[PDB]
């Protein structure tokens, strides 16, 4: 059309993004429609009903770009200097920029200071910690077990990894999903489940509700979740993740980015919107005040918000972890681990079995 | 199934009166969920002795195991619930998902009295797991010299 359709995951500040669209809309006359559909990262390659712009962490955009689903953005040096270089590196595929970097996200430990004035530093403590908390009618830790994004920091602590990075590229044959480190991490989780210290059916909604209601002393989540906790009148702290084997949890650092559909007749309106309305202190502030973005890619607004201790913890956990790859094989990675984790966690398969399949299906 | 779910909820939560009601309306004592978890599994791990006794009184299977091979005895010993453990041994070496027995657990977590009662009831001291660790090996690895001594 002559419009702008925009897609962003439901757990972000889409109302604040919609407000940046309405400013753009009235200033130019181009209607903007922001949507947050379920499984949007999977429907986009099916339908690119295609949106003009898609928001997501950069990991999935390399698969979109290799399939030719995204247009190449055209920012000049003057604009590239507005954002931190490493953010551009994360949205770079085969030497060409395929998306706009927006915000750097990482998972952190979030604890209720009225139930837990001092949080544990290790995963081994959680078990005993939960025994003393259930006498109080509470739980120790509750987070999303249906998405490996949240369990991966533990899986990668002892040694697990996704794709080895060698001499500039990621080796698709060096996958660390079945090694001892990953088996150790997932074994700890499955035993906390088998010991009834965790529930396998715990998802994002259940964990967020439980934590924001003071029913569990801890959870694991990212910036976008903070707003909902502020309004829950819960005294919480955002801090480093618990260690495993004395080693830190290693979360995957995602970079929320905006890619332009190749099939979009509105690629220059998209550039104007993303370049001169969203990637400004005012556009980023609007979205951040709706749901926090973390450490934004824009140097000015990020330098401004740098003193937020929750963001300092976020990039501390990120400094322990690794930047996500954008290679198309990441899709296979996330799909195999996810199935493995949910089958081990539920007893359908053993940790060794589940991880053996996954390793092979990723190295196919 | 539906009442059974409610019974699992009351047993897990420690609602002695809710369990009393559900049983009055025909709830199944051995109701199993997706994971083979029964009310006795949940009451034992949650430390509610009163419910444990009631379930047993109603014909609950003591030696029932879940998809992980965990029995009510294993949970009681894993969570250090001595009084429940005794009741479960009163009603009747079962290995778990990694070959670990209730004695491996008591030794791992320093539950001396539980160790005493398990050994007193025929617990296999030679019980091995995937890595070949005996409950003695776990006592020493986790700094439980005292319980290791009794072993
Ligand atoms: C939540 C939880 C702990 C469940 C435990 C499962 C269970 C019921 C019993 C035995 C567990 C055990 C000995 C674990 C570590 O052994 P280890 O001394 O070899 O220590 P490591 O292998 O982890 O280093
Ligand atoms: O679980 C796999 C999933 O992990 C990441 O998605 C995260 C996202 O990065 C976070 O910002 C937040 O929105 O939660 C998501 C997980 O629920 C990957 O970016 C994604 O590719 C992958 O599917």
């Amino acid at each position: 059309e002559g419009k702008l359709v925009i897609w962003i995951n439901g757990d972000k500040g889409y109302n604040g993004l919609a407000e940046v669209g309405k400013k753009f809309e009235k200033d130019t006359g181009i209607k903007v429609t922001v949507e947050h559909p379920d499984k949007l990262e999977e429907k986009f390659p099916q339908v690119a009903d295609g949106p003009d712009i898609i928001f997501w962490a950069h990991d999935r955009f390399g698969g979109y770009a290799q399939s030719g689903l995204l247009a190449e953005i055209t920012p000049d040096k003057a604009f590239q200097d507005k954002l931190y270089p490493f953010t551009w590196d994360a949205v770079r595929y085969n030497g060409k920029l395929i998306a706009y970097p927006i915000a750097v996200e990482a998972l952190s430990l979030i604890y209720n200071k009225d139930l837990l004035p001092n949080p544990p530093k290790t995963w081994e403590e959680i078990f005993a910690l939960d025994k003393e908390l259930k006498a109080k009618g509470k739980s120790a830790l509750m987070f999303n077990l249906q998405e490996p994004y949240f369990t991966w920091p533990l899986i990668a602590a002892d040694g697990g990894y996704a794709f080895k990075y060698e001499n500039g590229k990621y080796d698709i044959k060096d996958v660390g999903v079945d090694n001892a480190g990953a088996k150790a991490g997932l074994t700890a989780l499955v035993y906390l489940i088998a010991a009834k210290a965790m529930n396998a059916d715990t998802d994002y909604s259940i964990a967020e509700a439980a934590f924001n209601k003071g029913e569990t002393a801890m959870t694991i989540n990212g910036p976008w979740a903070w707003s909902n906790i502020d309004t829950s009148k819960v005294n919480y702290g955002v801090t480093v993740l618990p260690t495993f084997k004395g080693q830190p949890s290693k979360p995957f650092v995602g970079v929320l980015s905006a890619g332009i559909n190749a099939a979009s007749p509105n690629k220059e309106l998209a550039k104007e919107f993303l370049e001169n309305y969203l990637l400004t202190d005012e556009g980023l502030e609007a979205v951040n005040k709706d749901k926090p973005l973390g450490a934004v890619a824009l140097k000015s607004y990020e330098e401004e918000l740098a003193k937020d201790p929750r963001i300092a913890a976020t990039m501390e956990n990120a400094q322990k972890g690794e930047i996500m790859p954008n290679i198309p094989q990441m899709s296979a990675f996330w799909y195999a681990v996810r199935t493995a984790v949910i089958n081990a966690a539920s007893g359908r398969q053993t940790v060794d079995e589940a991880l053996k399949d996954a390793q092979t299906r990723i190295t196919k | 199934s539906d009442l059974g779910r409610k019974l699992l909820e009351a047993a897990r939560a420690g609602q002695d009166d809710e369990v009393r009601i559900l049983m009055a309306n025909g709830a199944d004592v051995n109701a199993a969920d997706n994971t083979g978890t029964t009310p006795l599994h949940l009451a034992a791990y949650s430390g509610h002795l009163e419910i444990v006794e009631v379930l047993l009184k109603h014909g609950a299977d003591v030696d029932a195991s879940d998809v992980f091979g965990f029995t009510p005895l294993g949970l009681a010993a894993l969570w250090g619930h001595l009084e429940i453990v005794e009741v479960l041994l009163k009603h009747g070496n079962a290995m778990g998902s990694d070959g670990w027995t209730p004695l491996h657990a008591a030794a791992k977590f320093g539950y001396l009295e539980i160790v005493e009662v398990l050994l007193k009831h025929g617990a296999d001291v030679n019980a091995q797991d995937k890595r070949g660790k005996t409950p003695f090996d776990l006592a020493i690895d986790n700094g439980n010299e005292d319980i290791a001594e009794v072993l």
